[PDB]
């Protein structure tokens, strides 16, 4: 009977860690846009057309 | 900006003093939780 | 008239350091 109480002890230990389980991923920074667009770069756009013309 | 950093290395000072103490934190918070 | 830029610094003892270096400039 002694085994049965070791294996409930261990099956809560389990019941324990699989209810938390902190996972190999933490989300530090949450996804937030840039207000500043990426695309187009519109002075470098107007530079490469001047040097085209 | 002397104010600025300080206050920048005692929020990472803190917070790594908190995050040393996490894992447990979880744990014992559902264990609270989790008594009858 | 260029306004002046002053420079202040901290050193911080690490008990690695890149991901601490990259976690730094978290936005958190």
């Amino acid at each position: 009977r002694a085994v049965y109480l070791q294996l409930l002890n261990r099956q809560q230990e389990l019941n324990i860690a699989k209810s938390s389980a902190i996972g190999n991923v933490r989300i530090i920074d949450n996804a937030v846009t840039d207000p500043n667009p990426v695309r187009p770069k519109k002075t470098i756009i107007i530079v490469i057309g001047v040097v085209l013309g | 900006i002397s104010h600025i950093l300080d206050s920048i290395s005692q929020n990472y000072l803190a917070q790594n003093i908190a995050r040393q103490a996490a894992q447990d934190a979880k744990s014992l918070e559902f264990l609270n939780q989790q008594l009858p | 008239l260029a306004t002046p830029i002053y420079e202040t610094d901290a050193l911080i003892q690490i008990e690695q350091s890149a991901p601490e270096t990259a976690l730094l400039q978290s936005r958190m």
